[PDB]
RNA sequence: GACCAGG
DNA sequence: AAGCTCAAGTACTTAAGCCTGGTCA
DNA sequence: AAGTACTTGAGCTT
């Protein structure tokens, strides 16, 4: 069976639970020569769709990610030396001769590398021949309130290649922009970028074989100090389902039982009053979720958020959600099946097991207890209720796009972008001139707003662009000249986009775009000199 | 109540409003009328007494181009026959280009098709009240639209070496192109003012 | 003897496998049969801490947990690490679904392309979808080569 | 169409984020072709 | 309440009232009241994969010698008077009123002419008979008295003309509430009771075509023509179940 | 002294065409009336 | 079948008593005055396949059906009489063993004729690398061995 | 999203949990556990009695 | 077609001078002028 | 038509993300047809990656035309092109 | 101001003098129908449409609609009004006797009432109704239906800040194809934001520059199929 | 080619 | 008379990919 | 079922 590395994955959509993929072989030079230019792997970074990255390092090594970046683990010599070459491994990649390290970050009275610290020296030790060092600071995805109150990692930040402060997550490398991979994807062009993902995985690779990381059981039970105060607080939600109907019907809590069942009788055989009801309840019970969740989740549970193997892949945004370990540890919360909630039997009674016309929450759909307690028959009923319809209209929705992907390429076949930079049909006729003014397909568009980013470094990015074989060619004085005039506020002067195609008149740029780097050069004068 | 007599003040400004947008020139205090400003202007006695007055012209600023326009209301319902045709002659000897015509409502078919065959090189234009009475133009979901000389249009033409079958179109029931007096053939230029980078220039054509 | 990866727990919620891990380890260990069956183990007290006790009692840690070295370093895992004892009723899907390969072989009687086989040596179908892919990719030439 | 193979497919993070695995009866089995020149023919004498 | 009900039948409604009536062999069949705006309710039956419909007060007078004052105190026996069904059933009498019979007899007689054609009964063997047969065949089969057989139906008339006056609400017949289970067993007898049906009519077409050709050999006392005709036709059944599993 | 928008004016006209063709029943040039024709599916 | 609580034997009913009868499924639950009918034991509740899956009370029910839509196909003991069946494709599992844990109706229903799958040692952990995105390992030694 | 949902009037009749993944899903619903199906009958003149 | 056939006639129930009317927007089509095709109707008689 | 003269160029001089593809292409396609190596080989073996070791050195033939959508085009070497 | 603004709601939307009406007895002999109303401070409690209106529209229309639909009936069981009497004081009810033959069959009469009430309309904008109002300090109104014509003269609100759900066939035909374009680019920016999904209005601005390339909109079927220059792409699709 | 299966 | 826009009403094609098994006449 | 565009007949105006 092949072989595929984890990155790809998430593009292609697979689990590999056991799913099987089409390999295909183009037999002659022209095909296959064209494949590995514009279709190899690493230049397809960015889906185009949207700008974000849709690849990545993923699950394992995201959190082992998150525990080396953390200020407290040290290595000495021989694990430093081990780790940085499994990371690198040169000679089957090649491109070097001898590996290039740090000094120790701290050094007496022993010598202990720290993990950043490693970090850095792989960002180092793939520095292209002569580009310039990284700088960049950008927000983490792992919340600093998690590690302490006002703790400073909560951003990473690394200038000249060496990361200073700032652990790594889902965000810095994985489907989030702006973070390590893609602004190294940026400035030391994309060959490069695939060889770093490739190599911070082989890296956090290399650390599980050392270190070692498994989801074991303590991190979902409550301590008891939590779990009694949960159920205090549901204790305290004895009622609130009953509390909320009367309400909604609008009479008293100390209701006349028949009036209250007679009401009841009246609200659901009309089906809007049902709506109506169903808001009300599940107001007051996404309130009592809310409380209980708030309450317990991130201060009840038994172990704290690091030392928590649990925890820690769910904040860091490995795999899951806030509310899968809300699920498991605390309460589930109310069951919501096609909309509204449970279904009704004839006889108002939601379950055989519940009296006629329930107004606890428990026949409402809500349900007490949590994953790792177990939960009560009655309750698993509905659980079984709305986890079968998520597949039914999971399964059965894949059919919807079944007919408009046949429809938006009848209308949308050729399409094509001449070298007039028009974007003509294929039988001639102009759609979009500059294909709304386009500043590119959306594939690369991205960096433009991060206007501070090449302003920070700025200088391995004027190295990527070959200024001394493009100023050559293209005319530059005229269209920025004429760029001010066509800034002016009367009209009769065109878009400097129509004027002057944006092709050879390295002068033109969209309004926007020059209002853009103005406002940011009077806005934001901090980093520019005067 | 009284409201119809407001629905002809409206009638102003969306008329003396289409003018430039053109081309042309009118008083910049036309466009710029109170309420009780027009009441003030057209007088009788009534308080109804708004009708038999209401009828102006104006002149390009275009200067040239063969002519001008010369704006007026037939405000009784169902114009019909025998107030469509008859005020045609009044056109050809005050030498105006092209014409306006309102009505609420309905003008009659039978007076739809023997009209514009007798216009020929003038052509009335085009409009019926209590529809554009709300000025088009004005809102953020529609652009600023202006005309092209055939030098300019030429323009086009060139720089992209098209076809006049290949431009994008707009159709003439359009009310943008009723609005700016476009003709069957001439290109507009159309200030798409999308914010995701800048604001480009378009063009279409009508057919 | 298998090793299951923690990163799939959340987001799929079977934690009563970890459950199931931890009634295993202790069924083992004594001689017993864990009975497991739905609904008997209520909120007073949780399973897991029936489970515990019984696995306290035979010399294990109570969570479940255990200490374990590491293989290639030798070292000892810094946290320790879950060890259960699970059934894996294995599936049937081996190597008849998997692989297809079609060097060169039969063809079609009308339009000479190759028959829908696996038993024909049928090949795999390219299009309609595929053909979207490439033309997105601008691939003309390797639309034509394939296609 | 021909020249092309299927299977299911685990995964591997040791190769590249560039490279793919192909088992040994893809190999074996898929051809292409190969035109011969004076600096490969050694190769291409291997090969056969 | 399914919306096809009434753009089949422009006149018709969605209301209507199924039952699925089967008899102590487990033979079951459905025949199920289609209600049109104007009042009158039609009966539906199915025979021989083709649709019938039939007005529910022709079987109702049809099935008992009766006074319309026994159908309308059926129909609306209560709290004398309520306006809605007491109207109702007064325009559904009149409506039968206006082209029917007045006598069991005669009302047979009419039910017996319309449907000779495709009944694959007896060509010959009676017409009064035919109509106490239809009655017994295809109405309402799980009752065997007749008198019952109008109790009920009276009971169905009422309760459909209650579930327009809104008072009933609209059952949901695809829940587990008013499901059943059909048993393989069950559908094997019926199979195999259609196989006989079919091989019993089948000779006796080919005995007809014994007497079509002219007389070839004709004497329905004799045995050896019994055997001959057995030898004419397939005789095997047991192949039918065989190709059906 | 094809292309695209010349086919959205010659389905135009073919529309027109027929608008015009089966609505008339009588000879617009002979004044007869020619023979209806019904057909089967 | 359900037991009456007024009485203390069986009674049996069908789909239109369950709309109006309130049923109680807990002992414990029984509210007097309303509650005509307890139920067995909930285990009642669910099918058998579904059943003998241990603690199917703490997963989300896709899993569970999941598990339960997949276990109808583990490469399982089909029987015993093996040298007499002409059927086209059989699988059988070399061996199989009895699952440590195990609801006790697995035990009434005599699967243990007809055992699934084997028990391993499984070590919640991520380790190897290899085992991302719901994949796993599998110890060379056990493979060789005879799993 | 009809008949395949899983509407509670089977609690004891037709399981709840199994029912296969895929297209036919939530139609076949497997008996639940218990749930026999009575196919001898019984007399029942005493009853009218 | 057979519908619009006229057979004592063997000329259009449509008149002569709309088809031709018909034929004069074709001929015009053919080498592409749209407003020019919509012209061609400015007459009354 | 016309052939678009050197004096007016309309067309973009970056090697595009295609002509860059199609070039080496058809370059490393005639290479492997026995043709011309116009660069001292570092005795590597692919036909292609030889194509690349001479368009990182500019010597290759094989001008492209650029089609504009009216039906004109224009002739650029790809030592010309950026 | 918030009193002018729920009473210019309660102004656009529509009445149907259902939602008025108490149950409606027919005495029967002759012919005779008789429809409760309630009192005049509910009335304006929801409403403030007044009493001579109900009296003057409803006679009218409520007569021609009732007479209409008796009509059919009639029809149906083939296959007026002569004295009328309003609570022309109080508005607490509405008495109509009508004569018709003997021979006509009996007719359902309280339902050919409770419809006519329903298929008679008061102040109803030719397609409109159902106006609410929502919570920003930018208060607006939300109106079902769509009357660009109805809004024009309506000017207790802007006739600029006209915020519009698709309707853009509708828009297109009075506000230009430009309006009907960023419609739709604001139509789907708007439906892929309530999830969290990124879709750059570069391809959701293409995709509607060409649906309306021909000037004015195209839906993404048998209509914009049969317009291309290519006899193999359309003779691909959908009808060979 | 059609009906049950299955990823 | 009859011309001509108005109304419900009659014919009428699509409903994601793959892949793998099986039985069948 | 969804919904489309298609086509024919009956009622109103010159
Ligand atoms: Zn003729």
């Amino acid at each position: 069976t092949i072989r595929m590395h984890y990155a790809n994955c998430n593009s292609y959509n697979a689990d590999f639970d056991g799913d099987e993929m089409n390999m295909h072989f183009p037999q002659s030079t022209n095909a296959r020569s064209e494949a590995q230019f514009i279709a190899n792997t690493d230049s397809q970074y960015l889906v185009p769709t949207s700008g974000d990255p849709l690849r990545g390092l993923i699950q394992d090594h995201v959190v082992m990610g998150v525990w080396l970046t953390c200020k407290d683990t040290f290595y000495t010599r021989d694990e430093y030396q081990q780790l940085l070459f499994q990371a690198l491994k040169p000679d089957e990649t090649g491109m070097y001769g001898r590996i290039k390290t740090l000094p120790p970050a701290i050094q007496r009275p022993g010598i202990y590398w720290t993990g950043k610290q490693i970090i850095s020296s792989v960002l180092l030790n793939l520095k292209p021949s002569d580009r310039p060092g990284l700088n960049l600071k950008s927000k983490a995805k792992v919340p600093g309130k998690y590690w302490s109150p006002d703790s400073e990692e909560g951003s990473v930040l690394f200038d000249d290649g060496e990361l200073l402060c700032g652990i790594l997550d889902k965000s810095s490398f994985g489907a989030s922009a702006f973070g390590l991979v893609h602004s190294v994807h940026e400035l030391y062009g994309p060959d490069i970028a695939g060889r770093l993902l490739s190599v911070l995985s082989r890296l956090f690779t290399a650390y599980a074989q050392m270190r070692g990381f498994t989801c074991r059981m303590d991190d979902l039970r409550l301590d008891e100090q939590g779990d009694n105060w949960r159920r205090q607080l549901l204790e305290n939600g004895k009622s609130f389902g009953l509390e909320a109907a009367s309400e909604y019907v609008g009479l008293s809590t100390d209701s006349p039982i028949a009036l209250l069942n007679a009401n009841l009788e009246e609200v659901y055989r009309d089906d809007e009053k049902l709506q109506g009801l169903d808001a009300a309840m599940k107001g007051k019970m996404n309130g009592l979720t809310s409380s209980i969740i708030n309450k317990c989740i991130p201060d009840g549970l038994l172990t704290k958020f690091p030392y928590n193997h649990m925890q820690t892949m769910t904040v860091s945004g490995a795999k899951g959600s806030n509310v899968n370990v809300s699920q498991i540890s605390c309460l589930l919360g109310q069951q919501e099946l096609e909309g509204r909630r449970v279904p009704l039997m004839v006889s108002g009674k939601s379950l055989p097991s519940f009296v006629p016309y329930e107004t606890s929450a428990k026949s409402g759909g809500f349900i007490a207890s949590r994953f790792l307690t177990g939960i009560a028959p009655q309750e698993y009923y509905f659980h079984c209720m709305a986890g079968r319809e998520g597949l039914i209209d999971t399964a059965v929705k894949t059919s919807r796009s079944g007919y408009l992907q046949r429809c938006l390429m009848k209308h949308l076949e050729g399409l094509c972008v001449q070298y007039d930079h028009t974007v003509r049909d294929s039988d001639g006729s102009i759609v979009q001139f500059h294909y709304g003014e386009d500043s590119l397909d959306v594939t690369k568009q991205k960096h433009l707003t991060q206007f501070e980013f090449s302003a920070k470094n700025y200088k391995s990015l004027i190295q990527k662009y070959k200024v001394k074989s493009v100023l050559s060619a293209v005319d530059s004085e005229t269209a920025s000249s004429y760029a001010k005039k066509a800034l002016k506020k009367p009209y009769k002067y065109d878009p400097v986009l129509d004027k002057y195609p944006p092709s050879r008149y390295l002068g033109s740029v969209s309004e926007k775009f020059q209002r853009a780097v103005d406002e940011y050069t009077q806005k934001n004068p901090d980093k520019l000199i005067a | 109540e009284e409201k119809n007599i407001v629905r002809v003040f409206r009638a102003w400004k969306t008329a003396h409003q289409l003018v430039h947008d053109r081309g042309y020139g009118v008083s910049q205090a036309e466009l710029d009328l109170t309420l009780d400003q027009f009441k003030a202007m057209h007088c009788g006695m009534g308080r109804n007494l708004d009708r038999t007055t209401l009828s102006f012209y104006a002149k390009p600023s275009n200067d040239s181009n063969k002519g001008t326009i010369y704006i007026e209301f037939a405000k009784e319902p169902s114009v019909g026959i025998k107030e469509m045709r008859t005020f045609v002659h009044t056109l050809g000897d005050h030498n105006h280009k092209t014409g306006i015509l309102i009505y609420a409502n309905s003008m009659t078919p039978s007076a739809a098709k023997i009209i514009a065959t007798v216009t020929g090189q003038f052509t009335i234009e085009t409009f019926q009240e209590s529809d554009l009475i709300v000025n088009i133009t004005h809102h953020e979901l529609v652009p600023k639209h202006i005309l092209l000389s055939p030098d300019e249009k030429k323009e086009l033409l060139d720089r992209y070496k098209l076809r006049e079958t290949q431009l994008p179109r707009i159709q003439l029931a359009d009310p943008v192109a009723r609005y700016l007096g476009l003709k069957r053939g001439e290109v507009v230029k159309i200030v798409r003012r999308s914010e995701t980078s800048g604001r480009y220039n378009s063009y279409r054509i009508c057919a | 003897d298998i090793i299951i990866n923690p990163h799939a727990f959340p987001s799929r919620m079977t934690i009563g496998m970890f459950i199931e891990s931890l009634a295993g380890k202790a069924g083992a260990c004594h001689g017993l049969a864990q009975d497991s069956t739905p609904f008997i183990y209520s909120e007073q007290q949780t399973a897991a801490d029936y489970f515990g006790e019984q696995l306290v009692k035979a010399g294990y840690n109570y969570h479940g947990n255990e200490p374990m070295y590491s293989g290639i370093t030798g070292q000892e895992m810094k946290a320790d690490i879950y060890i259960g004892v699970v059934y894996y009723q294995r599936l049937r899907h081996m190597v008849s679904d998997k692989f297809q390969v079609r060097t060169t072989g039969p063809i079609h009687n009308l339009t000479r392309q190759p028959v829908k086989g696996r038993k024909r040596a049928g090949g795999i179908r390219f299009g309609e979808m595929e053909r979207d892919a490439v033309i997105g990719h601008g691939t003309s030439f390797l639309m034509q080569d394939r296609l | 169409v021909n020249y092309a193979a299927r299977s299911v497919i685990s995964p591997d993070p040791n190769i590249e984020t560039n490279e793919i695995g192909v088992p040994p009866v893809f190999a074996t089995k898929l051809t292409y072709p190969e035109p011969v020149t004076l600096y490969n023919f050694n190769e291409m004498r291997n090969a056969v | 309440i399914r919306p096809s009900f009434a753009n089949r039948g422009t006149s018709y409604s969605q209301y209507g009232l199924s039952i699925r009536c089967v008899r102590p062999d487990q033979s079951s069949l459905t025949n199920t009241l289609h209600y049109l705006n104007n009042g009158v309710t039609m009966f539906r039956f199915h025979w021989r994969k083709n649709e019938y419909l039939i007005p529910s007060m022709m079987i109702l007078k049809a099935l008992l010698e009766t006074s319309d004052k026994e159908i309308f105190e059926g129909i609306v026996g209560k709290d004398l008077g309520n306006t809605f069904l007491t109207d109702r059933v007064e325009l559904m009498l009149r409506a039968y009123k206006s082209y029917g019979l007045y006598s069991q007899t005669e009302t047979l007689q009419y039910l017996g002419s319309k449907f000779r054609v495709v009944l694959g009964v007896a060509e010959d063997l009676t017409d009064v008979e035919v109509g106490r047969f239809l009655l017994q065949k295809v109405v309402l089969v799980h009752l065997r008295e007749a008198k019952d057989k109008f109790r009920l139906l009276l009971f169905m008339i009422r309760k459909l003309y209650a579930l327009v006056a809104g008072e009933c609400c609209a059952d949901n017949p695809d829940s587990p509430q008013h499901q059943e289970i059909l048993l393989g067993g069950f559908l094997y007898g019926q199979i195999l009771k259609e196989k006989i049906e079919d091989w019993l009519n089948s000779i006796r077409a080919q005995i007809n075509l014994d007497v079509r050709r002219s007389a070839p050999g004709v004497d329905f006392s004799d045995r050896k023509y019994l055997t001959r005709v057995f030898s004419k036709i397939n005789n095997d059944i047991g192949t039918k179940l065989q190709y059906f599993l | 002294q094809l292309t695209t928008l010349l086919l959205h004016e010659r389905k135009k006209v073919v529309r027109a065409f027929y608008h015009a063709i089966s609505s008339r029943k009588q000879c617009d040039n002979c004044q007869s009336f020619s023979p209806n024709f019904r057909k089967e599916g | 079948p359900v037991k009456h609580i007024s009485t203390g034997e069986l009674d049996m009913l069908g789909p239109f008593e369950q709309v109006y009868m309130d049923i109680a499924c807990f002992p414990k639950e029984i509210v007097p005055k309303v509650s005509t009918h307890v139920e067995y034991s909930p285990t009642n509740v669910l099918s058998i396949v579904a059943n003998m899956t241990p603690f199917s009370d703490f997963n989300q029910s896709p899993r569970n059906m999941y598990q339960c839509q997949m276990g109808k196909q583990t490469m399982g003991t089909p029987g015993t009489a093996l040298r007499y069946r002409t059927d086209n494709k059989l699988y059988r599992l070399q061996t199989g063993q009895t699952p440590v844990v195990r609801p006790k109706l697995h035990n009434t229903y005599g699967l243990d004729h007809y055992p699934n799958g084997t028990n391993a040692v499984v070590a919640v952990i991520s380790y190897t690398g290899y085992d991302m995105e719901d994949a796993m390992i599998l110890n060379k030694s056990a493979h060789e061995r005879g799993f | 999203t009809t008949v395949r949902k899983l509407l509670p009037e089977a609690w004891g009749f037709m399981c709840p949990v199994h029912t296969p993944d895929g297209s036919p899903c939530g139609l076949l619903n497997h008996l639940a556990r218990k749930c026999e199906i009575v196919t001898h009958p019984s007399d029942v003149s005493q009853i009218p009695s | 077609l057979l519908r619009s056939t006229c057979l004592y006639c063997h000329h259009f129930k449509l008149s002569k001078v709309k088809v031709h009317l018909f034929f004069c927007r074709l001929k015009l089509l053919d080498y592409g002028l749209l407003n020019e095709s919509e012209m061609v109707e400015n007459v009354s008689l | 038509g016309k052939a678009v003269a050197k004096e007016d160029r309309t067309t973009t001089p970056y090697m595009t993300k295609y002509e860059r593809a199609r070039i080496l292409g058809t370059r490393a396609l005639q290479i492997s047809m026995n043709a011309p190596v116009l660069v001292d080989l570092e005795g590597e073996t692919d036909p292609l990656q030889i194509a690349m070791k001479e368009l990182a050195q500019k010597k290759i033939p094989l001008l492209v035309r650029r089609y504009l959508p009216d039906g004109s085009y224009e002739d650029w070497s790809v030592a010309e092109l950026i | 101001s918030d009193k002018r603004a729920s009473a210019f709601c309660k102004e656009v939307n529509k009445l149907v003098l259902s939602e008025v009406v108490r149950q409606v007895r027919v005495t029967e002999k002759t012919y005779a129908i008789r429809l409760d109303l309630y009192s005049r401070d509910e009335y304006q409690d929801e409403y403030g449409v007044l009493q001579e209106e109900i009296e003057s529209t409803f006679s009218n229309r409520f007569l021609k609609i009732l007479n209409r639909i008796i009509k059919s009936y009639l029809a149906k069981s083939k296959q007026n009004c002569k004295h009328l009497d309003f609570d022309y004081v109080n508005g607490e009810w509405a008495t109509v006797e009508l004569v018709f033959p003997i021979n006509t069959e009996k007719l359902l009469m309280v339902s050919l009432v409770e419809k006519a009430c329903s298929e008679t309309v008061i102040h109803e904008i030719p397609g409109i109704t159902r106006c609410f109002s929502k919570p920003d300090t930018v208060p607006k109104v939300i109106t079902e239906g769509v009357n660009l014509k109805a809004i024009w003269e309506f000017y207790n609100e802007i006739s600029m800040n006209d915020i519009y759900t698709n309707d853009i066939a509708a828009i297109l035909r009075i506000y230009g194809v430009e309006a009907a374009r960023n419609a739709i680019v604001h139509e789907v920016s708007s439906v892929f934001g309530v999830y969290g999904i990124a879709v750059d209005p570069r391809h959701l601005s293409l995709i509607a520059d060409y649906m309306t390339f021909e000037g004015g909109y195209k839906a993404f079927n048998r209509m914009g199929i049969e317009y291309n220059t290519s006899p193999f792409a359309k003779m691909s699709f959908e009808t060979t």
